């Protein structure tokens, strides 16, 4: 901030509060010293001023007021680009941007300085053992479950069973790679799942043949007593256009992403005829946020090992 | 002290002495904003949103999501662990009106670019509780339906580029094409993914 | 020769009518965040279109027509002149009806500002300042064309309000139209926000509080039949307010973005606010002495002296919640709303419900309301209802603050949000309790109002009017 | 009747007086204008060999 | 841009 | 003037009520032919009508509409309490609830006639269609008379009387109770008996007959507007029936019904 | 059962693009004859010498009509219904209308030219804009799930959720030049370009309504206090 802006800053608040000062002086200079039954000689509609002085304790508490102001913004940031005298900070040169007084900033970086200090010891001990060895922890465990309670949970579900279209992360189905290197890399990077959308494909016909075709012959499902279906010719598109990702069986490719196409269980889009049929059609594209930036690797280990307790 | 008086007798002494004291105030904390540079430097590496983040901005400005939301972080451990890094003056620069907000009945949302995927916005925009069944989101199950159709977007990129957003008349003229079939729902979470984008 | 009681009966009226509907919609709104299922999934009905709207018909339509009604009441009376102009004085009631009208008509489509209180748009925000200045023109010129030789201090509380909402409300809305109903402000981010809460924090203190505090000062004296407390208490309290409350808009914005010289300017700012609202609050109660009695005969002394008492207190929570270490814990949780709703029912709607309870059987001839009996059970229903109200959001928000703050010592958040919701849920539940409890008095007032209006035969409202 | 205020009737018929006779102007506007050369004469003619 | 947007629908190829 | 346009409305809205005029059991064809100038609508009829509406019954309304001020300025002004302020007259014979009409009542015309522009003026810049109704949609499209609209109905202020005559099965019947939906209005001030005018002071059989001549006439214009339906001809006849029994039963319900005393001077 | 379409007359480029569709798929059968081509071009803003160019095919001048060479009695006999002038034909059907029935084509072989309208049962209009949108047939295709009003959208990728349904309009794929997008954008603008040509004084309809409105509540103030005041 310039100089003329910050001798206006300054100027106009000392201002107000000698005004104010001023003020509170002369309204109370000549004041009788006694609470009266002497009204003021003009009546308005009836009503009447009983012209009584200040109270005195009122009056100290405005003054006291205006001490506290004055000593205040007088030791923290204020009358323009007067960094406060703050013992604290007004020394030394430990924060970001060179300056000698309070900010928000300033103290969130002593905050987190001091966070840091006492904390880190403790992501460092579990973000170096195996995830293996980390999900047996209780205090790491559940470091993980407060973790994925706070950041994903609302995505995941709040009992890592997630809703319509979310994993179950509990469950002993794993559409990446199951393993703990796989389950922190699917943590970290993220992961698009790339579900090819076949309705301008295979056409409607093979998609609702194809949809009966992995209902029935590999979840198990019966149809919906009352649809049409060529079974025969759901296995023969599948076993050219599907079987490339999803195993010979439907049962999936960790690498791809691809689920096991056996279980309604780990359908995360649905299971019935229609939404097989929905999902074929028009793809499904799933998206895992990749949570390396947002919260830093030592919480995508906790997080990981956490899942792995949960899962196994 | 019987001075005063002299006020109580004239209704344009009052009044001009009134004027002067609610001006003062005014003048000592809104004036020197302007032309300070913190406050009107854009944060290193932003760009004016998009026309379907600005129509999408325009939709959560219509929904009223200002008063449940809020789009500052302030500089707390807590607060900026829930949230991310904290938010700056820099990052509001080009925000006519700012949405800060003042209350939180849900999560702030300054930084939600790119922490969930555009099928959770969706979905959770949709009906709230069937991705998070305690919310008290109100479900919003005509962003769907309705679609926009680009009639104020030239006009509105015009003003805002009026109010100094930098905006560009590849961007004026590209702004009807870039909102012709998509639906609102598209623009509204388009808007959000941009959030918090600038700072990391 | 008389006063123009016409428009002040039409404002009292009007006054009733739309305090009703807006604490109506405030429940409504309490009730959505109870259950989301009271959206309906109607885009015109969702919470974040309604909740604006009660803000909004709160302050401005059940607020501002109280005001107006006791300032073209108090104004004449205090002046012993008719108003300036019955033509302006009509049409600042009719317009401001208009102005009403479009809020109802407006937000719930969704044209809004996004401006806490600024939320009218474009071509609506340009005939409320219209109706604005006819409405200083009618109150100056009165005071210009009086009777008597002074001012009375309600008459300078009035006088301030009126200017300093159209000098904000002028500032806050300059902005560049995209269309009719649809407007971009021409301040960012900080700067924004710097104005909308010098505007926002005025919307109280001055359009809440100042003219509000013209109301105390006279109805309270009136309505006990005794003299103010204290003339130099007065004008210190006038002068050190109206120099302050524009001062300490920054503590809205403690610690957010905003440069940190104006959140401590606005802190501390506030902090020296304190003893001028205090001195208001001491001057109203201490006008009482010897006549505290009264409270066990009229119930309309018992409605003045509560909002005096829930005034003193708001003024002195605002404040603490004005400390940086205090605003930390409550910025964004429902203790913020507490404050509001403390400062509103306690103080705003109980000084409304005593000031018309007292000026609507004197515009309208009739000696007395229909059933002070009724007063009486509005004022308890009243009463239990915003210490529910407060109560259950200051819990609310203690809980929101600490669960969001907490931190395990391991250094990671123990709890998330939605278990900060769930928790809330609760005081969410209280709060819609306490408020039905309010609007039941409002129905209450309603009735009243409506029995004690009807039995009022032509003359008797002819000769309450006639000069004196 | 008791009292009225000269001037003010005078300026309120004067002001009043002068806005109508501005839209009468106005509701001249298409009568008068319709009377210029309409798209039908403006067909204009070309070069005659 | 007018001239591209109001091209005649009916193309036809010429000699030479 | 609605013929003028030669839309497909005009055009056949036209030739329908010429063809009324070939109800009248003898000479009713020959009637209709010289109407029409020609075998059907054409040209001759439109150019027939052109002047008529141009000149002809334009003179014909300003010379009415003189005829019908003289008169009233003969008589003076009802008022809306129906007292005869004639009676009461002061010093300087000035009735006591008289005032001048210029100035009082010309600066409330022109406040009237303010707000009637400005309704006007909306209509004109923004909705001079009004839904169809002020200018109707198959009106719009040239006047063929070899295809006539899938449904043909007249311009709203005629749809009352128009509804009138499709209640009634009988061609000529319709065509009578039309006419006479119109003419009933001509004789109505002798079918009045009531001892007081205005309907203030007039008993609850009369304002219930105005409401129901009211609704009555609304409902025949409502239905008149839309293509025939089952509950639209019942209310149809049924509101025809009510429309004819608020001028034929006026002479009995005005003397049956018991009347409030007229006050000496206007209230308000 | 129409459908709706949101015609914006302040889009030029989408005039001049239903102005050329008109000019070219339109005009051989379609007259706008109470509509001149310099009228046209001055609204859309397509400079004459352009208009002439490539919107003129008749040999007509910019100030002419959009006169068309094919006579209505002899349209009458060839196709068994005159094609009616298109000027008006958007206040005659409304917008909405023209929308539906131009999307609305479908191959029926019992019909002289081989197609049927669901607008407009047993119109005697060829099926003009096959080329565009292809073979359209009233077969089985996938139909948004509606039960009683309750509309199931995808809450994950935001589209419909869909049933087959067995008496729909269907594009035959690969067919025609444009996909069900592109030829919804080829008829809108084609309707919007007939909106403007009923009602081309829409627009400057609304600024001098705009301007009379304000006029007339300035000299409504003025006569009511002339009238509240001289009534004291
Ligand atoms: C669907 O469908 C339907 C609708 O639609 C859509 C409908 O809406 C309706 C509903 C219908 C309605 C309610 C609408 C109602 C509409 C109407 C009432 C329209 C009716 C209008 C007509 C059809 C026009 C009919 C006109 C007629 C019959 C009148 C004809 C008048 C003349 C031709 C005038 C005759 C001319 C004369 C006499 C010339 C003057 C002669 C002279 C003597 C001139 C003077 C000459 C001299 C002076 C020279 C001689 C000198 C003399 C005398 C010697 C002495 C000299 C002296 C001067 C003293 C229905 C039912 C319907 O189902
Ligand atoms: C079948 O259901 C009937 C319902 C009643 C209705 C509409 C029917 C046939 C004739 C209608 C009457 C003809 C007379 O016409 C009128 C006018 C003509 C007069 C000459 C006679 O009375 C009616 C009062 C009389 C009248 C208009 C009243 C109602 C009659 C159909
Ligand atoms: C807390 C930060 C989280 C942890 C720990 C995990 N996620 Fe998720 N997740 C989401 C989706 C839509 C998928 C499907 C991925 C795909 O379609 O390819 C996933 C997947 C996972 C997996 C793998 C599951 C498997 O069976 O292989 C793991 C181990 C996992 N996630 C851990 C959704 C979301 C999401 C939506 C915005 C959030 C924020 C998170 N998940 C967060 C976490
Ligand atoms: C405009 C219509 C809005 C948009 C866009 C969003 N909100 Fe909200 N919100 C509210 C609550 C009580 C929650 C709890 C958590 C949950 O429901 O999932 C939320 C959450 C969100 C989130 C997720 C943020 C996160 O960190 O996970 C987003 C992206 C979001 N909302 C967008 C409350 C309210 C509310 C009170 C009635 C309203 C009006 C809105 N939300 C409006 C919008
Ligand atoms: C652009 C490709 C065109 C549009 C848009 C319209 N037409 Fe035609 N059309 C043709 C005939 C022989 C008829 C009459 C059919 C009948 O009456 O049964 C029509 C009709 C229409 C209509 C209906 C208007 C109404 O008021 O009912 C509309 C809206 C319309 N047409 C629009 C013939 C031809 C034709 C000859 C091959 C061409 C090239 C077009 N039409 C082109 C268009
Ligand atoms: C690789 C290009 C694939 C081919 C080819 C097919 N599938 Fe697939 N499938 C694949 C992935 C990567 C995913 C994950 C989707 C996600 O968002 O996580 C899927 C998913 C499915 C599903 C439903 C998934 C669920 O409910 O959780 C089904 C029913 C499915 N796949 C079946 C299927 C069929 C029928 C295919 C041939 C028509 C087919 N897949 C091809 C990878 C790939
Ligand atoms: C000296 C007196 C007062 C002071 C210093 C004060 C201070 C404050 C503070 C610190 C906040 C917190 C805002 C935030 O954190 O976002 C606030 C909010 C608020 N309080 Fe007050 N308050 C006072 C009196 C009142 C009164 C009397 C009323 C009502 C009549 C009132 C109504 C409000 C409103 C409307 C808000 C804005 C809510 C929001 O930010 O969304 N306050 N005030
Ligand atoms: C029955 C009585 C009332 C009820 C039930 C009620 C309810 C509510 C609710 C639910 C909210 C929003 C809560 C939130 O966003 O967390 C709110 C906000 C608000 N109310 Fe009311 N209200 C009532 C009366 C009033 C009155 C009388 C006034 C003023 C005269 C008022 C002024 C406000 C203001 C200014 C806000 C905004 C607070 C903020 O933004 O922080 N309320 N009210
Ligand atoms: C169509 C053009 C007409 C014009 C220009 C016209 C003009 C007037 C005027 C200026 C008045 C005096 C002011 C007033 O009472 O409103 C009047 C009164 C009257 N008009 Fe009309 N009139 C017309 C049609 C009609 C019709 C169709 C009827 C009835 C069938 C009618 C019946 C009356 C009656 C009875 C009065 C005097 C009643 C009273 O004093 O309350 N007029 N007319
Ligand atoms: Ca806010
Ligand atoms: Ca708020
Ligand atoms: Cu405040």
């Amino acid at each position: 901030m310039t100089t003329f802006w910050s001798l206006y800053i300054t100027a106009l608040t000392l201002g107000t509060l000698l005004a104010l000062t001023w003020l509170i002086f002369a309204t109370r200079k000549g004041q009788r010293s006694s609470t009266t039954d002497e009204t003021v000689g003009h009546s308005y509609d009836g009503i009447e001023e009983y012209d009584n002085p200040l109270p005195k304790w009122w009056f100290m508490l405005f003054v006291g007021t205006l001490v506290f102001a004055v000593g205040y913004l007088a030791l923290y940031p204020g009358l323009g680009t007067w960094k406060g005298l703050m013992p604290g900070y007004q020394s030394a040169d430990e924060f970001a941007d060179k300056e000698k007084g309070w900010t928000g900033v300033h103290q969130w970086e002593k905050e987190m300085a001091k966070a840091d200090e006492k904390y880190g010891p403790i992501f460092a001990k579990f973000a170096a053992m195996p995830i293996e060895e980390v999900a047996k922890d209780p205090q790491a465990v559940k470091m993980g479950g407060r973790l994925f309670a706070s950041n994903c949970s609302i995505c995941h579900g709040s009992d890592a069973k997630g809703a319509y279209g979310f994993p179950n992360l509990t469950d002993a189905d794993w559409r990446w790679g199951g393993e703990p290197e796989t389950i922190k890399t699917t943590i970290m990077a993220g992961r698009h799942a790339a579900m090819p959308a076949w309705g301008e494909v295979i056409g409607e016909e093979g998609v609702k043949n194809v949809a009966a075709f992995v209902l029935t012959q590999m979840d198990g499902r019966k149809l919906p007593e009352g649809a049409k279906a060529d079974i025969e010719a759901g296995k023969q598109v599948f076993a050219t256009t599907c079987v490339a990702c999803h195993g010979p069986e439907g049962k999936g490719t960790p690498a791809m992403g691809a689920p096991d196409l056996t279980h309604p269980g780990a359908f995360i889009y649905g299971s019935s005829f229609a939404q097989l049929q929905q999902t074929i059609r028009y793809g499904r594209q799933g998206v895992m946020p990749a949570q390396q930036e947002h919260l830093g690797n030592d919480k995508v280990h906790l997080l990981a090992a956490y899942v792995y307790s949960l899962s196994h | 002290m019987k001075n005063h008086e002299i006020l109580e007798k004239n209704v344009g002494l009052l009044a001009i002495f009134m004027v002067i004291a609610v001006s003062i105030g005014g003048l000592t904390q809104i004036v020197p904003l302007f032309f300070q540079d913190v406050t009107n430097t854009p944060v290193e590496g932003m760009k004016p949103r998009t026309a379907l983040e600005l129509e999408g901005r325009d939709i959560y400005i219509r929904e009223g999501c200002v008063g449940c939301h809020s789009q500052m972080v302030r500089p707390f451990r807590a607060e900026t662990e829930r949230y991310g890094h904290y938010s700056v003056a820099g990052e509001s620069v080009w925000d006519h009106p700012f949405l800060w907000g003042s209350k939180r009945t849900g999560p702030d949302l300054a930084r939600v670019g790119g922490r969930y995927s555009d099928d959770w916005h969706r979905a959770h925009l949709y009906n709230p509780r069937n991705v998070v069944p305690e919310s008290k989101m109100p479900a919003y199950p005509w962003l769907v339906e309705n679609k926009l159709d680009g009639k104020d977007t030239a006009t509105k990129m015009e003003v805002l580029r009026k109010l100094g957003v930098p905006y560009t008349d590849e961007d004026i003229a590209g702004a009807r094409e870039a909102v012709k079939g998509k639906t609102e729902m598209d623009a509204l979470v388009a808007f959000l993914q941009g959030l918090g984008t600038s700072i990391k | 020769p008389a006063y123009n009681y016409k428009v002040v009966r039409q404002f009292a009226i009007m006054t009733v009518v739309w305090g009703v509907i807006g604490m109506g919609l405030g429940v409504l709104i309490a009730s959505q965040l109870v259950w989301p299922q009271m959206n309906f999934d109607l885009p015109w009905t969702s919470f974040g279109r309604l909740r604006p709207l009660h803000t909004n018909l709160v302050i401005f339509a059940f607020g501002g027509c109280a005001l107006f009604a006791t300032s073209y009441y108090t104004v004449q009376r205090t002046c012993q002149v008719r108003l300036f102009s019955d033509t302006l004085a009509a049409f600042t009631f009719w317009g401001w009806q208009a102005v009403a009208v479009i809020l109802l008509v407006s937000l719930p489509l969704g044209n809004t500002t996004t401006k806490e209180y600024a939320e009218i748009e474009f071509t609506g925000a340009i005939w409320l300042a219209i109706v604005w200045v006819a409405y200083a023109v009618v109150f100056f010129g009165t005071l210009i064309k009086r009777k008597v030789k002074h001012i009375y201090v309600g008459n300078w509380f009035f006088g301030s309000f009126i200017l300093t909402t159209a000098m904000l409300h002028i500032v806050n809305h300059m902005s560049l139209p995209v269309s009719w109903f649809k407007s971009y402000s021409m301040y960012s981010g900080a700067t924004d926000a710097m104005v909308q809460w010098w505007y926002g924090h005025n919307a109280v203190g001055f359009f809440l509080t100042t003219g509000f505090l013209g109301m105390m000062y006279y109805f309270v004296p009136k309505q006990a039949g005794r003299p103010v407390y204290s003339y130099r208490l007065s004008i210190v309290h006038f002068w050190a307010l109206i120099t302050l409350y524009i001062w300490a808009g920054p503590h809205h914005l403690h610690y957010t973005a905003l440069p940190d010289w104006a959140q401590s300017l606005g802190m501390v700012m506030s902090l020296i606010l304190l003893a001028p609202s205090w001195g208001g609050m001491i001057n109203g109660m201490m006008t009482l002495s010897g006549a505290w009695h009264k409270l066990r005969d009229d119930p309309i002394l018992r409605f003045l002296v509560v909002s005096l008492a829930f005034y003193g207190m708001s003024t002195f929570e605002g404040p603490m919640m004005a400390i940086k270490t205090v605003n930390a814990l409550s910025h964004y949780t429902d203790w913020t709303i507490g404050h509001v709703h403390a400062g509103a029912l306690g103080w705003v709607a109980m000084i409304t419900i005593g000031s018309l309870y007292h000026l609507i059987p004197k515009v309208y001839g009739v000696e007395k309301m229909h059933s002070v009996g009724l007063i009486n059970a509005h004022f308890w229903l009243a009463t239990i209802g915003t210490v529910l109200y407060i109560a259950s959001l200051w819990v609310n928000g203690i809980t929101q603050g600490l669960m969001w703050r907490a931190v395990n010592e391991d250094g990671t958040l123990t709890y998330s949000f939605v278990e900060s919701l769930v928790a809330s849920h609760p005081g969410f539940i209280v709060r819609l309790v306490g408020g039905g409890f309010f609007l039941t008095g409002m129905l209450l007032m309603s009735y009243n109002t409506w029995r004690t209006v009807r039995q009022a035969r032509p003359e008797g409202i002819l000769a309450a009017a006639r000069m004196a | 009747n008791d009292g009225v205020n000269a001037g003010r009737r005078r300026f309120l018929v004067a002001a009043t007086s002068v806005v109508g006779a501005a839209g009468a102007v106005g509701a001249a506007v298409p009568f008068v204008g319709s009377w210029f050369p309409s798209a039908k004469a403006k067909a204009a003619g070309a070069p005659v060999q | 841009a007018i001239a591209k947007r109001l091209e005649p629908v009916g193309k036809v190829c010429v000699q030479g | 003037g609605y013929l003028l346009p030669w839309g497909q409305m005009s055009y056949w809205g036209a030739q329908v009520i010429i063809s009324l005029f070939g109800a009248i059991p003898v000479v009713g064809e020959d009637l209709a032919q010289w109407i029409r100038g020609d075998f059907l609508i054409s040209g001759i009829t439109l150019n027939r009508f052109f002047a008529l509406h141009v000149i002809a019954l334009p003179i014909v309304l300003l010379g009415l509409v003189v005829l019908h001020i003289l008169a009233l300025h003969e008589v003076g002004s009802n008022n809306p309490d129906g007292v005869d302020i004639k009676k009461k007259k002061d010093e300087n014979g000035v009735p006591l609830d008289g005032i001048a009409f210029h100035p009082y009542y010309t600066v409330k015309d022109i406040v009237g006639v303010v707000v009637f522009l400005f309704i006007f003026c909306t209509v004109i810049f923004f909705f001079p269609e009004m839904g169809g109704y002020f200018l109707e949609k198959p009106n719009f499209e040239m006047a063929n008379q070899f295809k006539t609209p899938e449904h043909i109905a007249p311009v709203w202020y005629f749809t009352p009387f128009y509804a009138i005559l499709r209640a009634v099965p009988d061609k000529l019947m319709g065509v009578v109770a039309m006419g006479a939906a119109i003419a009933v209005l001509f004789v109505l001030p002798w079918l009045d008996r009531s001892p007081v005018r205005s309907i203030r002071y007039k008993g609850w059989l009369s304002k219930l007959w105005l409401v129901i001549f009211a609704v009555s006439f609304v409902i025949l214009g409502y239905y008149g507007a839309q293509a025939p339906s089952p509950l639209g001809t019942t209310l149809s006849r049924v509101c025809t029936v009510l429309y004819f029994a608020f001028f034929i039963l006026m002479p009995f319900y005005t003397r049956m019904e018991k009347t409030k005393p007229v006050p000496e001077r206007v209230t308000g | 059962q129409l459908d709706h379409v949101d015609i914006d007359l302040t889009d030029k480029a989408a005039m001049q693009d239903g102005a050329r569709t008109f000019a070219n798929y339109c005009m051989g059968c379609h007259s706008a004859k109470f509509q001149r081509y310099e009228r046209v071009a001055t609204d859309l803003g397509i400079p004459a010498d352009l208009m002439m160019e490539k919107l003129v095919f008749t040999g007509a001048k910019i100030g002419d009509h959009m006169d068309i060479g094919m006579k209505p009695a002899d349209a009458k006999t060839w196709f068994g219904a005159a094609p009616p002038d298109l000027t008006l034909v958007a206040r005659v059907r409304g917008t909405d209308w023209l929308y539906s029935y131009l999307r609305s084509f479908y191959e029926d072989p019992k019909r002289p030219w081989g197609v049927n309208n669901v607008i407009f049962p047993n119109v005697g209009m060829p099926n003009v804009l096959a080329p565009l949108q292809g073979r359209q047939v009233i077969g089985c295709k996938q139909v948004q799930v509606v039960e009683d009003g309750k509309k199931q959208f995808d809450p994950l990728t935001g589209t419909p959720l869909t049933h087959e349904a067995c008496d729909q309009l269907t594009v035959v794929p690969k067919t025609g030049e444009l996909n069900e997008a592109q030829f919804d954008e080829k008829v809108k603008n084609l309707v919007t370009f007939l909106a403007y040509s009923a009602n081309p004084n829409k627009l400057a309809s609304e600024r001098i309504g705009t301007y009379v409105l304000l006029y007339l509540a300035f000299f409504f103030v003025f006569a009511y206090l002339l009238k509240r005041e001289y009534w004291k």
